[PDB]
RNA sequence: GGCUUGUGGCAGUCAAGCGUUCAUAGCGACAUUGCUUUUUGAUUCUUCGAUGUCGGCUCUUCCUAUCAUACCGAAGCAGAAU
RNA sequence: AAGCAGAACUGGCGAUGCGGGAUGAACCGAACGUAGAGUUAAGGUGCCGGAAUACACGCUCAUCAGACACCACAAAAGGUGUUAGUUCAUCUAGACAGCCGGACGGUGGCCAUGGAAGUCGGAAUCCGCUAAGGAGUGUGUAACAACUCACCGGCCGAAUGAAC
């Protein structure tokens, strides 16, 4: 209790100097992409998360000052953070959401659409094609380099990516889902 | 000692010219008898204080009945036992209606759970648990449970004859 | 189109539960259950009848199919008193077991008089049962 | 101490007692399993031993090298004229 | 033709499974105690030897 | 340590009819029947509103208090099984030797044959258990599908063609042939 | 090549010590009795624990030989060579002797061992709190060396040092303690007042 | 023949190490707990008004601490052979 | 070491039956004229077999149970079998499980290596960011890469874990 002991003093040190909260989603997004949103807003907004119930426990403790955090009470649901701003929210809006694309997929997940490998020239040494042996790929040597022969699909529409077969797209670099930063909701007073 | 009988015994030194009106020790003491009940009086201050059967006398012994036999109590009980291998300090509960049938099922559950007899067992404290939630055991704590209510079922019924005209059911 | 579970009705060690002692200086006498020590022993309480208020085995001790309202704990006025509101003594005298119970103990008080009287009876109520089969 | 050297046992133990049997018509102790299904016929017959001869036939065993070759073959000549049927006897069946 | 999914599925089976360090018995491979009783219920189980 | 009373709970769903007698139980769904004879337990079952079954046990030690969880999970798989369905996928595995898997009736007795496993000449033949229904999925290679009521026969059917393809004085880290369950799910489920 | 050690378990002669009437006691497997950090102060290893036997034995030289060195390697293994002090407290001074019909049957010198005591120490480690559990495990993966039943028992007094870990640091605070080489000294209200001012100066303030 | 089990033989526990890497696939030091009576010691209880003595041959039966064969598990088990 | 050899005190056998230890010189009880009655000792009371398939609290299920004072055997070491207990820690300020998410930057940290980038290794093991992430818990590569863990966070919904 030693850590939400200085947990519950920094949220209301947020909570009553700060005049916007921003409430923001996480879902897929990994500790670099954190980092680089704390090194792309230090001193404009503040992120301040670790969702728990020390969340909740702490705003409900809070509502003996303030009876308009309650609309706050429903919200923390789901992997989300806190943003503490007094920018325009059309703006933080726009720094928080232009970072989408992260770190290429993870071999295991569930690929929602459907995704496929073109009959261009790839780029890569001709030694690396047991990859696309493994698949199926048909593959031919152009100027020293392996050029696909066929627009194949590698994996269809709900289903999970092979471990075997997320090595390929590891080498060419498609990853059609990573995702970035979502938000769920904007408090103004 | 279908039944044990708790007793206090006092004794002290015998007064001497140096130190007259010796200190009166004060023990609780569960035997069958006063013969037992100043046998165990003995062997604990043999335990506790420079002072023996020789050097000592027995000023009282009387019984302590227990202030009311008819209420349901739960008991805390802290005894002290030597295993096979060393002493060990243990805590037991007991759901009973007296002192001396507590100390009854203490010394049987005792025997029978880690083979340790009335030889081996000190008595460091019974006290009673006044109130719910300072319970901690579960085969004590399950008995507190509001309006408990629990069937026996297999009932099985001892005939006095040798042979039965029935096939009798185990029916409760 | 229904479930259909057996309930198997069974007799409960319960407060209020009403019991027959069938061992001991009791011995046949009516008591009530006014609090559970263990799994296998009960307090019992049978003021109508001079039980004492005593601590019992289960074992010694046959439930009967009677029960009525008594609070947790409640003392032996407090046992008489509702003992008496339930009127157990009637709803146990109506049942076949005490009916059973009260016809083995005059039959074991039958004397050699009255049981030459029960075998001329006999024969009198004999003859006209024997005569009631033949005519259906 | 052991045999310091085993050998096989000398006899079957499964024949014992070596002794005269009980009568010079050997009894039949076991019969096949009845068929309901086929109709009534005898399971046995009653014959007596007249002797041995030889014969030649041609041997029908593919992969043996004798396949479709001559052997001779020792036979035993049993002499069975049709017995006559006197009897019937019935058998229940018991917990002995 | 080996089929990599295949040969995981294989592998549950056959491979990935732990062996008593005294019974020698072929057990789960997150099991605490062996399941014979010859070994006493041994706690000393090791993982089964992959190939290669 | 004699827990005084410790009981479990069934759902029954609208369609499905729970009759229990002794220790025979018997349920009915929209699929089909299934009985059970849980005479070896030693509890006791109590119906409360035609939606709910509980199963308690008085005066239970720590195995018989652990058995009670299991009936309360066969009666539950009884339920699963008749408004649901038990549906296992398994797979073929194997290197250089296809293995040939058919139905075969030989005077009506729905075995499952199996030959060509690992080149063998020999002809494996697992029967069919009654109830379980035999399919060999198409849009999959090498997939055999095996459907019943009772998890307890699908189960122990899938475990019988996959046992009977083992693999005898070889190491069975390299030859992984054989035909594995790779899934176990439910027929009527979408 | 030498006789097990259920000849020589229990306590069966008298005590047979090296001495002028025997003479010919061969050298003892174990010669080193104090290990690890043996110049530490006494307020660097607080923590003692304790390998006590159970049983009324003997205990060979080989056999504490054998402990220590499996005791003494555990604890450098995994906490240093520096961060314990491993002092054994038994010395193998019994001689057992061997006979190798029955006339003349006065045995030859064959071995050393210690004879031990219910509740005797065989085993002692000061450390810090900080290794408790690693102390523990190398004195009860030295129990398997040893025959009967030992213990592993975690002393409340400071150290080595016969006073509590309270009694030893409210002489602490006060003057009444001074450092040694590995040990120290208390201040006691006897002798001459001019050399209870030279040693202990910080006390009498 | 009986008692004992130092010695012989056969097991186990711990795990410093060997095993290219890795204590325990296979081993396993320093220690230590056992079992057996097919070794040899130790004893002198029975037999000196005699229990025919070593070995081999012959033949039967028994034990398992299993060389082969049956069915299996493990390997530093690819196959084969182990 | 021995049902081995040798001493001290006493009690026994020899020299002695009787009841009990199935059986036995020495153990337990008790020592003895011939009988009757009663009561007992040691030992026992399912049946053999005289005597409670007595009462009461618990423990144990052994695909080698156990029921052995002398005495006719068993050990170290172990077992989420089950029972009882000691100590410590976590948890509704949502604890342990399961499943799902993320596990970063300086930096391929300093050396030493043929190459070892967190994972052959030696010594260090610090702050930046965060809820959190070791100069690394494992699988891997020659080195990479990659996968995995500690560490935190989605979910419920109540106690849990460890050493003994
Ligand atoms: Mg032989
Ligand atoms: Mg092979
Ligand atoms: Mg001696
Ligand atoms: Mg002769
Ligand atoms: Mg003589
Ligand atoms: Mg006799
Ligand atoms: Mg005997
Ligand atoms: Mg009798």
């Amino acid at each position: 209790r030693e850590k939400k002991a200085e947990y519950f003093a920094k949220l209301r040190e947020y909570l009553e100097e700060y005049k916007s909260l921003f409430v923001v989603g996480v879902d897929n997004v990994s500790s670099q992409q954190m980092h680089e949103v704390r090194k792309e807003l230090r001193g404009r907004a503040v992120v301040l998360m670790g969702k728990n119930t020390m969340v909740r426990r702490a705003i409900r403790g809070f509502l003996s000052d303030l009876p308009d955090f309650e609309k706050l009470l429903p919200f923390v649901k789901g992997n989300v953070g806190f943003v503490f701003t007094n920018e325009p929210l059309t703006e933080i809006k726009n720094v928080i959401v232009s970072n989408r694309v992260a770190a290429p997929a993870r071999a295991g997940a569930v690929a929602p659409e459907d995704i496929w490998v073109r009959a261009v020239n790839t780029g890569m040494e001709p030694g690396k094609t047991s990859f696309f042996q493994a698949l199926g790929v048909p593959t031919k040597i152009a100027r020293g380099t392996i050029e696909i022969v066929s627009d194949v699909k590698v994996v269809d529409a709900g289903n999970k990516v092979g471990q075997s077969e997320a090595s390929l797209l590891n080498l060419l670099n498609i990853s059609p889902f990573t995702f970035g930063l979502t938000v769920v909701q904007v408090y103004d007073n | 000692m279908a039944h044990f009988k708790e007793y206090q015994v006092i004794g002290r030194r015998l007064p001497t010219e140096s130190v007259p009106e010796p200190k009166l020790f004060r023990m609780r003491i569960f035997a069958s008898n006063e013969v037992i009940a100043k046998s165990r009086y003995w062997y604990f201050l043999q335990k506790l204080h420079k002072v023996k059967k020789a050097s000592g006398e027995i000023v009282s012994i009387n019984q302590i009945n227990e202030a009311h036999p008819t209420k349901v109590k739960n008991f805390g009980v802290w005894v002290r036992y030597d295993s096979r291998s060393g002493t060990h300090n243990m805590y037991k509960e007991i759901r009973d209606v007296s002192r001396v049938a507590a100390v009854e099922t203490l010394y049987q559950d005792m025997a029978a759970r880690h083979r340790a007899r009335f030889r081996s067992i000190h008595i460091l404290k019974v006290a009673e648990i006044e109130k719910t939630a300072d319970v901690k055991r579960q085969y004590v704590k399950q008995f507190l449970t509001k309006d408990l209510k629990f069937p026996l079922p297999h009932r099985v019924q001892k005939s006095t004859k040798t042979f039965s005209y029935k096939r009798p059911s185990t029916f409760y | 189109t229904d479930s259909i579970v057996k309930a198997s009705n069974w007799r409960l060690v319960e407060v209020g539960r009403v019991v027959l002692i069938k061992k001991g200086q009791s011995a046949g006498k009516l008591a009530a259950i006014v609090e559970i020590i263990d799994q296998k022993k009960v307090l019992i309480d049978g003021p109508k009848a001079g039980v004492p208020r005593q601590a019992i085995n289960l074992g010694q001790v046959v439930l009967t199919p009677l029960t009525f309202a008594l609070p947790r704990g409640a003392r032996t006025a407090t046992v008489s008193k509702k003992w008496a509101a339930a009127a157990v003594c009637e709803k146990w005298a109506a049942s076949s077991w005490a009916k059973k119970i009260a016809q083995r103990e005059r039959r074991a008080a039958l004397t050699d008089f009255e049981r030459f009287q029960v075998m001329v009876l006999r024969k009198q109520k004999r003859y006209t049962v024997k005569k009631a089969l033949a005519k259906a | 101490s052991h045999r310091k050297y085993e050998a096989p046992r000398h006899g079957h133990l499964g024949f014992l007692p070596r002794k005269r049997a009980a009568s010079i018509r050997a009894r039949v102790k076991a019969f096949p399993k009845d068929d309901r299904s086929k109709p009534v016929a005898l399971t046995s017959f009653l014959g007596y031993k007249a002797g041995m001869t030889t014969i030649v036939r041609d041997l029908d065993r593919p992969g043996s090298k004798f396949h479709k070759r001559e052997v001779v073959e020792a036979v035993t000549v049993v002499d069975t004229p049709p017995v006559v049927v006197v009897g019937v006897v019935g058998y229940v069946e018991t917990p002995r | 033709i080996i089929e990599p999914s295949l040969k995981a599925l294989a592998s549950k089976y056959n491979c990935d499974k732990s062996v008593c360090r005294k019974c020698y018995a072929r057990l789960p491979p997150r099991a605490t105690n062996c399941r014979k009783r010859k070994c006493g219920h041994t706690n000393q189980l090791r993982p089964k030897k992959k190939l290669k | 340590m004699k827990y005084i009373q410790t009981e479990q709970q069934i759902e029954v769903p609208e369609g499905v009819t729970v009759s229990i007698k002794s220790r025979i139980v018997k349920v009915v769904g929209p699929r089909g029947t299934l009985t059970k004879n849980l005479k070896h337990i030693d509890v006791t079952f109590t119906k409360v509103n035609n939606q709910l079954i509980k199963v308690a046990v008085h005066n239970g030690g720590r195995k018989h208090v652990a058995a009670l969880r299991t009936v309360k999970s066969l009666v539950d798989n009884m339920i699963t099984g008749v408004t649901k369905g038990y549906k296992y996928k398994m797979r073929y595995v194997y290197a250089h030797f296809p293995i040939n898997v058919n139905i075969v009736e030989k005077d009506g007795a729905k075995f499952i044959e199996v030959r060509n496993f690992l080149g063998d000449k020999k002809i494996r033949n697992v029967p069919v258990r009654d109830g379980v229904t035999i399919e060999f999925s198409t849009n999959v290679k090498d997939e055999i599908v095996l459907s019943g009521n009772s998890v307890e026969d699908v189960s122990q059917n899938a475990a019988d063609l996959q046992q009977i393809c083992r693999v005898r004085n070889k190491d069975i880290r390299k030859f992984l042939d054989g035909i594995y369950v790779s899934h176990k799910g439910f027929i009527t489920e979408d | 090549a030498r006789r097990p050690a259920r000849c020589y378990r229990y306590q069966k002669n008298k005590p047979y010590p090296k001495s002028r009437y025997n003479r010919a006691v061969p050298d003892s497997k174990i010669r080193i009795y104090d290990l690890g950090k043996k110049k530490a102060t006494v307020d660097e290893f607080p923590l003692c624990v304790h390998l006590v036997s159970n049983e009324l034995e003997q205990l060979s030289s080989e056999a504490l030989e054998a402990a220590r060195i499996c005791a003494n390697k555990y604890m450098t293994t995994v906490s240093g060579r520096d961060a314990f002090h491993l002092r054994v407290r038994v010395h193998p001074f019994h001689v057992l002797r061997i006979n190798k019909g029955m006339r003349g049957a006065w045995g030859k010198p064959h071995g050393l061992a210690a004879r031990v005591d219910i509740g005797q120490i065989i085993f002692s480690v000061r450390t810090k709190d900080s290794n408790k559990d690693v102390v523990v495990e190398g004195l009860r993966r030295a129990r398997y060396k040893f025959p009967g039943q030992q213990k592993i028992i975690l002393s409340k007094k400071w150290g080595f040092t016969n006073l509590d870990r309270p009694e030893y640091l409210k002489k602490r605070e006060a003057g009444e303690v001074k450092d040694d080489g590995a040990f120290v000294k208390f201040l006691s209200k006897k002798g001459s007042l001019e050399n209870n001012i030279r040693e202990f100066p910080e006390y009498f303030a």
